[PDB]
């Protein structure tokens, strides 16, 4: 059976920070697209 | 991931440039100085091919084309949109190919073996350099080399061939084709023989070296041997590459008529 | 027809979950790229259709560019 | 430098080896084995003995009848002069029937000798097939060499018998010469619009290039670990030593994946056979299904489109 | 009309698809045959734990080789014999770092000096006799004149010093050819050297062995019985000579430029 | 078991797998409704 | 007979279940791709048929694009 | 031959048949929609 | 006899392997299915391109909206 | 030769013949529909 | 005994082989009668 | 393992963030100059 050696506490910690980082990245993406739509609308 | 037996062979040393700074693995790959170089140049070349497709008329995979300069540029430097992009990419390509060969040399030194594979790769590299460097220099212009595009380098091959009316009668071309054909035949026979000896008729034991010799002596009357067929293989492939390079360095620089007219030296010998 | 899919979870006793996850993710990305490229190569293409306006043509007819092309 | 293992420096002789014992009821082997010093510099020095049974004699009668016919017609084409034969040898040939005769049997000096030579060469190759099969099977080995040979025979029969019959003319087949068969190659490309836009031709070229690549790679790798006993592949297969381990680490580190000492031979088998499979598929469709490969490639979005700048007037439209 | 089109779908198109699918499927089967040696592989995890992984596609079901002369069955993929006892220190603290040998590098069995653990039986001929044997046990062999007989020559060892003298030739009866040279070393032991690591000069009457140094010929592994050699011993001997390509001189593993 | 998972572990994995797949398909449906509103293809 | 197929469940005592499952899934995906490509190459094609409207043609005839192309 | 007993085979068969029936149901539904939109015969 | 002559037929599976035979039959049937569909599609009986019950590309070329756009050009 | 006894062979034969008959029935039905739609002879 | 079959086993096999071949040839004849009725070729 | 303890990681992180911030500052300055010289949007 495949395991990673992380306990459940370590996995919870990693998950917290992973989700925060992904949310911040997607926020920046949305902002870039709002600027691009204001400048050069494509649809 | 490592194989069952891999860990005891992953030691340090054996390098050419760099030293202990680039001596690591990333996954299964070994990196080194030349690994960094190769990936750098491959990435840059690929991205420039893609950009040259972006400024063209289509992004269809079959119809992309980046062309060399005109013949009036000579051996100079062409504008970016009319040939200079081709020159930058053809510098990246050389960098990547040579890096590949030297990385191979580092790996073989670490594992304790001979340098036969990078040496055989050198002849492919030599054929490429003949087509992009040596022949253009002898004829006096970069615009004698081929464009980068599937389907578009084939138009080059076709028209260059018909610049001599019938390119089949080129002598070094005949010799190279002979080697190519014989190489495919030999590879089929070698593959078949080893498979046949370790996968015998149902309910039999694995056969031996005596069986390998006997079968070909029965069919044909001569058997070359288990170590000499590997030699014969290296030989046929290298010779194919070599005579291709010769046949292209002959066409244009040393012969400008039709290729059938060269052969005329034979029936004009004063001995029949 | 209410109890016929009961033991379905025992799928994971013969298929490795991690391998399956990786396979699914890779297949989905490949299919995403493929369908986008198939639709971009048809009449439904949305980057080159010049809607809501053509931008290269818009740049060719700016008054400054027109006046510079005139004096030539 | 270090010894490269390309030539044998010291040679040794023992009495000739007659061969593994055959099943009871077999014929003896013919010939007394001789030794070649020059062949021994690069490989095995023994020549012979040879096995001639029922199928390998019928083959060799067929083949030599065919060769006599081909040679004599080439010689009649210069007026029986052997001096001219040697002088113009690469330009001579035996030519197929005129295409207007269709699939009938034409008179002997207008294509019937071509037909005879083709029939006898065919029978020769099928008898040889049976010989190769039985020789490998009587020693108890797998019959993998017969499968590849069958593929090659099929390509010889496709261009030559099957395609000419499907077209309706024997005059669509190659002649027996050197420069004559090169001319046939060029002409069939010119007539059916550019073989570079035939996709099966492109795939077989992919696999011919690949055969050369793969066999350079394998020949190199086994000569490079022959200091650790790597040239003895059967033992490295049934008891993996350090030669096989180093051989597979080299490729794993270099390009990220590898084969084993037995699997690389399956890669070899397939790379040599897909070349000819695509050869058959590309020739069998030319003329019978597709009439212009360039127009086909244009219809399916494959050919590039150079800029024009001019206008040329087709004089048949004027 | 030069390029008129009647119908878009044709046979060449379908046949090309069929070929794309027939390739793409021999790749599958060959890649599965590739994994009968060395698998399952060992993946190192985030904090050092190692698991066995198997790749894509998965490993095949085991097949059996039946060896001749009651030489047993070999199942593949199957079990493995245990590694011996190599010692190694990692150089940098990450899974992809390299390793250094701990003791004397020549006598450690790591790096180019590693070897496999094979059977302790000799390789056999089709008749049941041992395959690699000295030329006094095989009484029918002879060196072809026109070729330098190496018996008697000296074994210069890559730094100019003398290693010993050649006293025997070891031949291969299944395919007649030379495989090993036997020599008496400086401390009067009998050691072997593979013929593919020897440059033989007939006129100088020397054998140059570029791999190891002259004093290094005293520590080459020895055989049990000198009338035959087993698979294990072949591996040990060859590996000792291969360790010298990187460990003989302290400057050999040290970046040319 | 040939995956090493017991029956409890399999039940757990199955629960979360089905939830995730349902959410993914929901997002796909939403994307297609938007595309139909913008550029109908049938 | 209506009761001819009673031992049918014993099929999985001679045929491997996991390999069969994988084979079925892969074959179904390959067949899906193939049939979609065969129908797209016929008169029934639904991406390029310009129904319910042609969009490239729609973009070429917008009044803004027409007025810009006139100024040239 | 496959290591499955008769009970395990019965279990597998139950779920296999259920799944195949559901798949074919979805196929039929797709074809009814396609016939309503673009009849081909 | 003419009715009892096929009695021992069930012994066929004591000399032919059942699993190999099943797989061979299934694979052959799939190959033949693909082949016959392709052979019939390449004849006058073709049912995808026969433009029955209507031609759809032609239907798209003559829609009033497409015609009115092509007139303005 | 195959390891099956005579009882196992009888069992396999029963189910094999039933399955083949059902398959051929479906084939006949497909051809009757095709003849009604597009007669070829 | 070259094939390992005794004489009884050979007799059995021969019986069923001949029956099967006869049935096959019967079906062939029937197919040709139908074809002659539909599209005579001589 | 990467072998770094928590103190070494803290140290590395400090210097890494400082360096990245300085680099991005220089990038912003280059773009302001380029916009002043040759505006592209
Ligand atoms: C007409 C279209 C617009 C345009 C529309 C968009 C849209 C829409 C987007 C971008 C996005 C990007 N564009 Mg832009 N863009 C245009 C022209 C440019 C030009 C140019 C030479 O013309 C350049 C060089 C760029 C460059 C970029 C990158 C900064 C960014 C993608 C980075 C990435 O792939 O992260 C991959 C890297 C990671 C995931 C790394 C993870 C964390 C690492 C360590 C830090 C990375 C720093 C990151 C690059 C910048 C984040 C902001 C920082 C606070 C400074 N654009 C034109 C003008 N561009 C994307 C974006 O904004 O990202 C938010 C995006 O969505
Ligand atoms: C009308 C045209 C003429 C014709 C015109 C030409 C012309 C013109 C040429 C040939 C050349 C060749 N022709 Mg010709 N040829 C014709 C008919 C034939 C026929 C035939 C059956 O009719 C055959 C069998 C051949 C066979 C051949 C070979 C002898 C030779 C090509 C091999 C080669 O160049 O290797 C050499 C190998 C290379 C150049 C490869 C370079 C490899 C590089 C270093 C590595 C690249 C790696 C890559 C970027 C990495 C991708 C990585 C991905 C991760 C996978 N020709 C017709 C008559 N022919 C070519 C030649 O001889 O050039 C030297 C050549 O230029
Ligand atoms: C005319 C047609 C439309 C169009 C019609 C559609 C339709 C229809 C769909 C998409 C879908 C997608 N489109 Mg779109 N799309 C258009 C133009 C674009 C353009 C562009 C440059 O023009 C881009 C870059 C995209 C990109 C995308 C991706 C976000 C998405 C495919 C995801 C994927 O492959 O997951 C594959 C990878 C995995 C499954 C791995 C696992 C994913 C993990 C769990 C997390 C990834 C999150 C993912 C990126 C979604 C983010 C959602 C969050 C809630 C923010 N489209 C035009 C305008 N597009 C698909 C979609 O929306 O999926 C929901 C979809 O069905
Ligand atoms: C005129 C032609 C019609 C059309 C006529 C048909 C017909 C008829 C059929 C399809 C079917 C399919 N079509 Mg359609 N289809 C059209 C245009 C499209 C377009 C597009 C870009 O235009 C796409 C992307 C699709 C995509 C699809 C797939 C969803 C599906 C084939 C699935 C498969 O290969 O399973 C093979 C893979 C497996 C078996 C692996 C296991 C699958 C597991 C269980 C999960 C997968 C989810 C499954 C694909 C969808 C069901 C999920 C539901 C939301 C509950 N169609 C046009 C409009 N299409 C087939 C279908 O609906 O299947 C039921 C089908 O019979
Ligand atoms: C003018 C021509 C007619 C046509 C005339 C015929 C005729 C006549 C026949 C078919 C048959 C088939 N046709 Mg049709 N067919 C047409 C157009 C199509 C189109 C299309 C894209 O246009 C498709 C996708 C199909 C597809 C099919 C398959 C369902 C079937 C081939 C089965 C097979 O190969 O099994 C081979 C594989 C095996 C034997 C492996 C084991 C199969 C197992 C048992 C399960 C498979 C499921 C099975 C295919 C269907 C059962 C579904 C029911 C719910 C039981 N036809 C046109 C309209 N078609 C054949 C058929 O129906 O068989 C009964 C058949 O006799
Ligand atoms: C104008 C010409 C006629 C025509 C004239 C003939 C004539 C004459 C014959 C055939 C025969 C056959 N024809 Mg027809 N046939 C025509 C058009 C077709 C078309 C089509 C797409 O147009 C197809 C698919 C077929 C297909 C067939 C096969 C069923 C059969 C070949 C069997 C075989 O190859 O044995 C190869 C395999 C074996 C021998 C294996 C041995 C038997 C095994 C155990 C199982 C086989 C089952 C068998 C195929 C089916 C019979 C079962 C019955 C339902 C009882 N014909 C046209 C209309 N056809 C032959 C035949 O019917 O044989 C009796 C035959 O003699
Ligand atoms: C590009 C990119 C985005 C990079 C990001 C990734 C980063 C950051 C770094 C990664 C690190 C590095 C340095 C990676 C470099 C690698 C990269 C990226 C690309 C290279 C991959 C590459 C060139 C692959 C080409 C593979 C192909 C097409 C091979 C052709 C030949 C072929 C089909 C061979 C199959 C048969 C095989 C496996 C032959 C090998 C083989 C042979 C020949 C034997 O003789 C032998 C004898 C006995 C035992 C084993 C063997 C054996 O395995
Ligand atoms: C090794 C393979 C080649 C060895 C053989 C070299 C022998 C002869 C080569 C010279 C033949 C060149 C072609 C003459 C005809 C074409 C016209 C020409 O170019 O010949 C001359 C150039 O000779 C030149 O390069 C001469 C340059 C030769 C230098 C070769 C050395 C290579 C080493 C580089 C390694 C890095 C005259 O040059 P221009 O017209 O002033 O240039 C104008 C344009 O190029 C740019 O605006
Ligand atoms: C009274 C008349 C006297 C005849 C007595 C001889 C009996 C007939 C030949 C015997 C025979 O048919 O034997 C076969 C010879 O096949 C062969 O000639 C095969 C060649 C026969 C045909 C020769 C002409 C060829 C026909 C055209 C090509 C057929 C192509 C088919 C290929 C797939 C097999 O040979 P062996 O197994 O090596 O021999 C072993 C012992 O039998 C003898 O030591
Ligand atoms: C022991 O306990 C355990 C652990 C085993 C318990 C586990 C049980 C579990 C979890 C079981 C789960 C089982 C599952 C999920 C089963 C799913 C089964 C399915 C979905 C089966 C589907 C079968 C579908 C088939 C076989 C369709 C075949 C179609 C064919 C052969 C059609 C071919 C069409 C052709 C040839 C024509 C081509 C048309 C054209 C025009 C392209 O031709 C050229
Ligand atoms: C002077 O010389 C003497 C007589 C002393 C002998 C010396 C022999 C010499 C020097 C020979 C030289 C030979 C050379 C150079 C030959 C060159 C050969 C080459 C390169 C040939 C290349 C291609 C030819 C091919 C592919 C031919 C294919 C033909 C086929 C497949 C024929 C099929 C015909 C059949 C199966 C027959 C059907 C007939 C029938 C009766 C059924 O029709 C109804
Ligand atoms: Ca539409």
């Amino acid at each position: 059976k495949p395991s990673t050696g992380l306990t459940e506490s370590e996995a919870k910690e990693f998950h917290g920070l992973f989700m925060a980082s992904m949310t911040l990245w997607f926020g920046l993406v949305v902002l870039a697209h709002i600027l691009s739509w204001m400048y050069r609308p494509w649809l | 991931a490592l194989l069952n037996f891999e860990k005891k062979y992953r030691v340090r040393g054996g390098t050419l440039v760099g030293g202990d700074l680039f001596d690591f693995w990333v996954g299964p790959f070994y990196v080194g100085f030349f690994g960094v170089s190769a990936v750098f140049f491959a990435t840059l070349g690929t991205m420039l091919i893609l950009f040259g497709a972006a400024i063209g008329p289509t992004l269809n995979i079959w119809q992309i084309s980046i062309a060399p300069p005109d013949l009036s540029v000579g051996l100079g430097f062409a504008p970016i949109r009319e040939g200079g992009l081709w020159q930058v990419i053809t510098i990246c390509a050389v960098g990547a190919f040579v890096s590949w060969a030297l990385r191979q040399v580092e790996i073989a030194r670490k594992l304790g073996m001979g340098l036969h594979v990078p040496f055989a790769f050198s002849f492919a590299i030599l054929a490429y350099l003949t087509l992009v460097f040596f022949r253009p220099v002898l004829l006096g212009a970069w615009g004698h080399a081929f464009p980068y595009g599937l389907f578009s380098h084939l138009d080059w091959v076709s028209n260059v061939g018909y610049q001599t009316l019938h390119f089949h009668y080129n002598p070094a071309h005949m010799l190279a084709i002979s080697f190519f054909f014989i190489n495919t035949l030999a590879l089929a026979m070698h593959g078949s023989l080893i498979l046949s000896v370790v996968n015998p008729q149902k309910g039999e034991e694995v056969k031996t070296a005596e069986h390998e010799n006997t079968v070909f002596r029965d069919i044909v009357g001569y058997s070359i041997g288990a170590l000499a067929i590997h030699r014969l293989g290296l030989f046929l492939a290298i010779n194919a590459a070599f005579w291709s390079a010769v046949c292209m360095i002959l066409t244009g620089p040393f012969w400008t008529r039709g290729w059938p007219e060269w052969w005329m030296w034979w029936p004009n010998l004063p001995i029949w | 027809n209410a109890k016929s899919f009961d033991g379905m979870h025992k799928l994971w006793m013969i298929m490795n979950p991690v391998s399956t996850l990786w396979a699914i993710f890779i297949f989905q990305i490949f299919l995403g790229l493929l369908i986008h490229m198939v639709v971009l190569s048809s009449d439904l293409n949305w980057h080159d259709d010049q809607i809501p306006v053509g931008y290269q043509l818009q740049g060719e007819t700016l008054p400054v560019n027109l006046e510079m092309k005139a004096a030539q | 430098p270090e010894y490269q293992n390309i030539f044998n420096k010291v040679q040794v002789r023992e009495p000739a080896y007659p061969g593994v014992e055959l099943p009871k009821g077999s014929l003896p082997r013919v010939g007394k084995p001789i030794f070649s010093y020059w062949l021994g510099k690069i490989g095995d020095a023994q020549i012979g003995p040879l096995y001639l049974g029922g199928w390998g004699i019928a083959s060799l009668i067929s083949g030599f009848i065919a060769l006599e016919v081909i040679g004599l017609n080439m010689l009649a084409s210069v007026g029986w002069d052997p001096r001219l034969f040697l002088k113009e040898f690469f330009w001579l040939g035996l030519e197929p029937p005129p295409p207007a005769y269709g699939l009938s049997i034409p008179p002997l000096a207008e294509g019937g000798w071509w037909l005879i030579a083709g029939l006898f060469l065919t029978m020769s190759l099928l008898l040889w097939w049976v010989r190769v099969y039985k020789r490998a099977k009587d020693l108890g080995m797998g019959t993998h060499l017969s499968w590849a040979f069958a593929v090659a025979i099929l390509f010889f029969l496709t261009l030559g018998f099957i395609r000419p019959v499907l077209m309706g003319s024997w005059g669509e087949a190659p002649p027996f010469g050197i420069f004559p068969h090169l001319d046939w190659t060029a002409a069939i490309s010119i007539r059916y619009g550019n073989f570079y836009y035939n996709p099966f031709h492109g795939l077989s070229i992919a696999f011919m290039y690949g055969s050369a690549v793969l066999f350079a790679m394998h020949g190199g790798t086994i000569l490079a670990v022959s200091r650790y006993g790597g040239d003895r592949e059967i033992d490295q297969i049934t008891d993996r030593g350090t030669a096989a381990e180093r051989a597979m680490l080299f490729w794993r580190w270099c390009m990220g994946f590898n084969a084993s000492m037995e699997s690389i031979h399956r890669w070899a088998w397939w790379f040599a056979v897909f070349c000819i499979i695509n050869s058959i598929l590309g020739i069998i469709l030319t003329g019978t299904v597709v009439d212009n490969w360039y127009l086909w490639a244009v219809k399916h979005g494959v050919a590039p489109s150079y800029p024009s700048e001019l206008t040329i007037d087709n004089p048949y439209l004027t | 009309e030069f390029g008129y089109i009647t119908q878009y779908f044709d046979l060449a198109q379908v046949t090309l698809w069929a070929f794309w699918l027939s390739l793409l499927s021999v790749i599958f089967f060959n890649r599965r045959e590739d994994k009968r040696e060395g698998y399952p592989q060992e993946a190192v995890q985030i904090f050092g734990k190692t698991i066995l992984t198997e790749g894509f596609p998965f490993m095949p079901a085991p097949k059996t080789f039946k060896l001749p002369h009651n030489g047993g069955d070999v199942v593949k993929p199957g079990p493995e014999r245990p590694q011996y006892d190599f010692k190694l220190e990692q150089v940098d603290r990450f899974a992809g770092a390299a390793y250094r040998p701990v003791g004397n590098p020549m006598l450690a069995g790591v790096g180019p000096g590693a070897y496999a653990v094979r059977a302790n039986k000799p390789d056999l001929t089709n008749a049941g006799d041992p395959r690699i044997v000295p030329m006094r046990v095989a009484k029918h062999f002879a060196v072809v004149d026109k070729d330098p007989d190496p018996r008697g020559m000296t074994v210069i060892g890559a730094d100019g010093q003398v290693g010993g003298k050649v006293t025997e030739i070891w031949v291969d009866r299944a395919e007649p050819q030379v495989r090993y040279l036997e020599l008496e070393a400086g401390n009067k032991k009998k050691v072997l050297v593979p013929i593919a690591l020897c440059v033989i000069k007939g006129q100088k009457r020397e054998v140059k062995v570029r791999s190891i140094n002259g004093i290094h010929f005293n520590d080459v592994p020895t055989l049990s019985n000198y009338d035959q050699i087993t698979l294990a011993e072949e591996d040990k001997v060859s590996a000792y000579y291969g360790a010298g390509t990187l460990y003989a001189t302290p400057n050999r593993a040290e970046s040319v430029l | 078991s040939t995956t090493g998972l017991t029956e409890a572990e399999s039940k757990e994995f199955h629960g979360i797998f089905m939830a995730s797949m349902t959410l993914w398909f929901g997002l796909v449906v939403l994307a297609h409704i938007l595309s139909w509103l913008y550029r109908p293809w049938l």
